[PDB]
């Protein structure tokens, strides 16, 4: 399983307040968490918590 | 040594609780809790003399 | 700040950084613009240290500039556990512990509690009340493999004290096996395996 | 021949450990079954992210809305009970000509029940928009937020 | 560790006095308090017991104190009980319901209130048999003169000699020297045999 | 896995839970409405907390099978979060979670040794 | 039941033993007054479990012969010891050296090696092929 | 607390100052409990009696 | 004790009633520890009055049976088996080999 | 050591109970009044006790399913305690408890090795 983060045209992650307009969208630009990006602040922590929130039931 | 005013200093015994996840130090002095934010300049300038004058 | 020439500038300057030593020393001049500016500041940030210092400064001469602020805070943050003496959580009884009744709740009239959370009427009625109680206070307790027990049974009751309840025996007495029997099986099976291997070879 | 002896002793240790483990498991399988059943939550904690457990199956709107004004609240309409208000406008009902009219609740609890219920009942009534403009209502909405 | 209290003469006296105070307990309007600035305990099995009684009737307090002291020394040898009696200032032939020399000496604390104020307290060594602990008490009472009698009697009972439990276990340090010497000498005997 | 987690946390959680049960049973003396859900503000969120009758421990309205329902706030003064919390008190109050032993046995952590948390001491003395 | 209902019921039945110290005879009240001991602290129907009492009677009985004694310790630091602050000011006697034993519902850990050892152990057996 | 590890108390004249704070280049005075700048006639004697002539940073205080 | 004076508005109380409200005696149980550093193996208990009423049992407690059960259901250090195995190991390593 | 000591408790109880039986047989000679219920005063409480006709061990009036009835005294001379002990002697005397093996099988202790206790104090006094 591979996690990706939604970003805009400038590779700035989209805040959660726009979630309703991202789920309805189909051509969202995404950055994969496998490749480390030093320009995004707290990218490693965000990808970590993304992977961690998967294993709630298990 | 805790300065209760600009020119008055008194010896005191304090307790410190540090939480680095949020970056705050709670100092129990005279039975009262004082919360210092480590991201605030005035809180730093108040807390640091207390820490550096400890013995 | 011994004259009101800096009042107009500092009024807007100190709303950005109310913890500045210059702002607090301007407040300490005790003029109406300073106290009103800090009343407006503290009606939203009453849970900040500079508001404790502001309350210490104004009272008892100009308590009216703090109480109002407190009111606003405690009507916006009604869920704050610190506004539960000035604004009791009960819907009908919000003024339950106002005035001399502040001493009917011993949490409100506590030395550890900060006095910015009480109205001035509650503050002056805090020290003149009588507590016929029976209390134990420990400032610090560092336990290192110890078993402290701070009991205070104090009103005259039955002298005899019942034994402490031990709980229930959750563990069940399952049918066990002999302790040596696993070792016996291990040694016997190892010897038999070795004997068959030697014989067949 | 020291190497042969060492190999024999280590293989014997492995086989004997296997037999000991097998017998211990045979006698304590039930015991570890109830131990795991009564301590099922101890296997993996629900704070794998370093944060308190959150049940994604239960949906809460407050988790994503980062703007206070966009949230829906119940405010006291002076002289006409309580209304549901937000930066978008008041929660309204169908008028005589399929229009929008501010619906008014007698009690705070009724307004909260209507606003925060799971049923989708959002009907925007912006009093500051061109099709429906009311100076007093727009001023009140802007002041109460 | 839940360990039993090692009963000792002064402990028995204090507990008997406390029981007598409790069984003659009377309500009073006087405030009795204990204020200890620092409590330091660093030795194992050094139990600390801070009991706060206070009986306003100090005359009955000395009566019960003398009665408990008499019942305590009812098991001591005659010469020792008597000499300790004159050391304290209590005479057996006198009824406990009488003013004795000890009470007269301790009346100098009548003016001061019934509060026990200790700036700093530290518990010393407490040598006890295994399975038991040495328990130290800080008992307040409704008059500072009853307190005077209490500590003077406690000190007098402490003056006796009770044989101590001696610890024969050696201090423990991680012994890698023994296994090192064993390995070296195993190599030595391997070389000798070869 | 379970043996290591139990060895790490079970006895410490039990002792802490007994201590806070004693503290809350002292706190509940003289108060009648302490066993009713009140919406407590924890700075960044609201929690519908009461005091459990049987154990005298803090109790909060639960969110499904997770932790307490923390109603996040978009600012310091959030009426909407307060009102949604009151809605939870009126409607979603049938599911509750308790600090200490119950939280450890349901979620694998006790909450007394994690900060920030509504059960922890630091978040409650701040 | 509410205080008004209590008053109405006890006025309906003024001789019931259940309500006899909420509305006692003036004799009992003045005997209690003249002894410097309020009647509700010792008069038997008040002590009765099934007796119905109003709010005022309850909050006045709760102050019956209550003492005022306090202990104010400072910085306490004990190691491998026991601290027993009693602050007891009544006829009740604290149970000294009373060993409070509970049911230790101990859960016995078992000598199960982590089964991740299972492959490596097999490798151990495998090295017998080196001796063949 | 990492950025505060180089902070050491050292007072010029009679005014208590805090040195070693990188993000505040100007000399920052030391505040009291009521947020008043600390002026003390015997600051040097107090500092000498606290740790000695040599300055002590926050890192050394934490490692005590 | 009056319910009427327990919820009235203090601004509308007479001076005498205000003073009488101020001169009440309030009972006070609290066993507070402001600062606590309790490690894994230590414990702390607090009580005032009936604040520990539920931890005492009306029925008598057979503490001897409690200790007997705590010993019956407890880990068994097998010194007999250990000693026999050690003796067998020593005999095999010295005599048999 | 704890396990071994708790194991040896039973043998110690048997030996002490038997020795106390011998000393009770020796003591109860020429005294028929010690065989009947008497209100023995223990300085702080009264107990209605006697010696059993069979085992020659201290046997007192039992309080329900607990130990012997201890009539608490509020003073050195408490008439009410003596009156109530007499009342128990005359009315509630069918429920009794005996030091020794019945004590061990009912309440878990032997009565001996326990100080203060009415069995040990009665054996020492008599």
């Amino acid at each position: 399983i591979k996690a990706k983060v939604a970003v805009d045209n400038k590779n700035v992650p989209i805040p959660c307040s726009k979630i309703n307009e991202v789920n309805n969208n189909k051509d969202v630009d995404t950055l994969y968490c496998d490749k480390d990006r030093d320009d995004i602040p707290g990218f490693a922590r965000s990808c970590y918590r993304a992977y961690s929130d998967l294993f709630f039931t298990t | 040594a805790i300065f209760t005013d600009a020119s008055t200093v008194a010896s005191a015994q304090i307790h410190l609780y540090y939480n680095s996840n949020i970056g705050k130090i709670i100092m129990s002095l005279n039975g009262k809790k004082h919360t210092f934010n480590l991201y605030d300049d005035n809180d730093i300038r108040t807390l640091l003399p207390i820490l550096l004058l400890s013995k | 700040y011994k004259t009101e020439h800096c009042d107009d500038f500092m009024t807007g300057f100190c709303r950005n950084d109310p913890g500045n030593p210059n702002c607090l020393e301007w407040l300490r001049a005790k003029r109406k613009p300073a106290m009103s500016t800090y009343s407006d500041i503290c009606s939203k940030h009453m849970d900040a240290r500079y508001c404790s210092e502001f309350i210490r400064i104004i009272r008892p001469d100009y308590f009216t500039f703090g109480d109002t602020a407190l009111y606003v805070f405690c009507n916006d943050h009604k869920g704050n556990r610190n506004c539960w003496c000035a604004n009791y959580p009960k819907s009908n009884s919000g003024d339950k512990y106002l005035g001399p009744r502040v001493c009917w709740l011993h949490e409100c009239t506590d030395e550890s509690r900060d006095r910015k959370w009480l109205y001035y009427n509650q503050d002056v009625q805090r020290t003149r009340c009588k507590y016929v109680g029976c209390t134990i206070n420990v400032n610090s307790l560092a336990l290192k493999n110890s078993q402290a027990e701070l009991t205070s049974n104090c009103t005259r009751t039955t002298s005899a004290v019942g034994d402490v309840h031990p709980g229930e025996p959750v563990v069940k007495d399952k049918i066990k096996l002999p302790t040596w029997l696993g070792a016996a099986i291990t040694l016997v099976v190892i010897s038999v395996i070795f004997y068959f291997i030697s014989i067949y070879s | 021949n020291s190497l042969s002896i060492f190999f024999i002793v280590v293989a014997t240790a492995a086989v004997c450990l296997l037999f000991i483990q097998g017998y211990s498991i045979y006698e304590n399988y039930g015991n570890i079954k109830e131990f795991n059943a009564t301590h099922a939550a101890f296997e993996y904690s629900k704070s794998i992210g370093g944060t308190p457990a959150l049940d994604r199956r239960v949906q809460d709107v407050n988790d994503t809305i980062s703007d206070v004004k966009q949230k829906w609240r119940c405010v006291v309409y002076p002289g006409n009970g309580f209304v549901s208000a937000s930066i978008f406008g008041f929660q309204a009902e169908v008028g005589p000509n399929n229009t929008r009219s501010i619906r008014k609740f007698n009690t705070m609890q009724q307004c909260i029940d209507f606003t925060f219920s799971d049923v989708i009942n959002i009907n925007i009534y912006n009093p500051c928009v061109v099709p429906n403009i009311n100076n007093a209502e727009c001023q009140f909405l802007k002041s109460v937020l | 560790a839940e360990t039993k209290e090692f009963k000792t003469l002064y402990n028995l006296f204090i507990d008997s006095y406390l029981q007598k105070l409790a069984q003659h307990s009377i309500p009073t309007n006087v405030t009795c308090a204990i204020h200890i600035g620092e409590v330091i305990g660093q030795f194992k099995n050094c139990a600390l017991r801070i009991t706060n009684k206070c009986m306003s009737n100090s005359r009955l307090s000395f009566t019960l104190m003398v009665e408990s002291f008499i019942e305590v020394i009812s098991l001591l040898p005659e010469k020792d009980r008597r000499r300790i009696a004159e050391e304290i200032g209590i005479d057996l032939d006198d009824v406990p319901s009488a003013v004795s020399k000890l009470e007269k000496n301790c009346n100098a604390y009548a003016e001061v209130n019934n509060i026990i104020d200790i700036q700093k307290l530290d518990i010393g060594e407490c040598s006890a048999p295994p399975g038991q602990h040495m328990l130290l008490q800080i008992v307040n009472t409704g008059s500072a003169e009853a307190n005077c009698g209490l500590q003077t009697i406690v000190k007098s009972l402490n003056k006796i000699y009770v044989p101590p439990i001696i610890e024969n276990r050696l201090p423990y340090y991680d012994p890698w020297f023994l296994v090192g010497v064993a390995i070296i000498l195993v190599i030595f005997t391997v070389a000798i045999c070869s | 896995r379970i043996k290591n987690t139990v060895n790490d946390w079970k006895s410490l959680t039990d002792s802490k839970t007994k201590l806070e049960s004693d503290r809350g049973r002292l706190l509940a003396a003289g108060k009648d409405d302490i066993f009713e859900f009140k919406c407590v503000d924890f700075g960044a969120y609201f929690i519908a907390m009461r005091l459990d009758k049987k154990t005298y421990l803090p109790q909060a309205i639960r969110r499904g099978t997770g932790d307490a329902w923390m109603v996040k706030k978009a600012a310091k003064v959030d009426p909407s979060a307060q009102q949604f919390c009151q809605y939870l008190i009126k409607h979603k109050s049938n599911n509750v979670i308790t600090c200490g032993n119950e939280m450890l046995n349901e979620l694998g952590y006790s909450g007394y040794f994690m900060s920030p948390h509504w059960c922890s001491d630091f978040s409650n003395m701040e | 039941m509410t205080d008004e209902q209590i008053y109405a019921f006890c006025d309906a039945n003024k001789d019931d033993i259940r309500c006899k110290c909420i509305y006692p005879d003036k004799s009992i009240v003045r005997i209690g007054i003249d002894t410097r001991l309020p009647y509700y602290c010792w008069y038997e129907p008040c002590k009765r479990s099934d007796a119905l009492l109003p709010a005022s009677l309850k909050k006045n009985i709760t102050k019956c012969n209550v003492s005022d004694c306090t202990i104010s310790l400072g910085n306490v630091s004990i190691t491998d010891s026991k601290l027993d602050v009693n602050n007891v000011c009544d006829s009740k006697r604290v149970a000294t050296e009373n060993i409070a034993v509970r049911y230790l519902n101990q859960e016995i850990r078992y000598p199960i090696i982590d089964i991740k050892w299972l492959p490596i152990g097999l490798l151990a057996l495998a090295i017998l092929i080196l001796a063949f | 607390i990492d950025r505060l590890r180089r902070a050491n108390l050292a007072c010029e004249d009679d005014k208590l100052m805090i040195y070693g704070l990188p993000w505040m280049t100007t000399q920052t005075s030391a505040l009291s409990i009521n947020s008043k700048p600390i002026v003390y006639k015997d600051c040097a004697k107090l500092l000498r009696s606290i740790n000695g002539s040599q300055p002590v940073s926050l890192n050394d205080v934490l490692r005590r | 004790w009056d319910p009427e004076c327990s919820n009235a508005n203090v601004n509308f109380l007479l001076t005498r009633n205000y003073n009488n409200l101020g001169l009440c005696n309030i009972v006070r149980c609290n066993t507070s520890v402001n600062n606590l550093q309790m490690d894994k193996t230590s414990s702390l208990r607090l009580s005032c009055g009936l604040s520990n009423s539920d931890r005492f049992s009306t029925v008598p407690v057979n503490r001897a049976k409690v200790v007997q059960h705590n010993i019956k259901h407890s880990f068994d250090l097998k010194l007999h088996l250990i000693s026999l195995l050690s003796l067998l190991v020593i005999w095999i390593l010295i005599v048999a080999i």
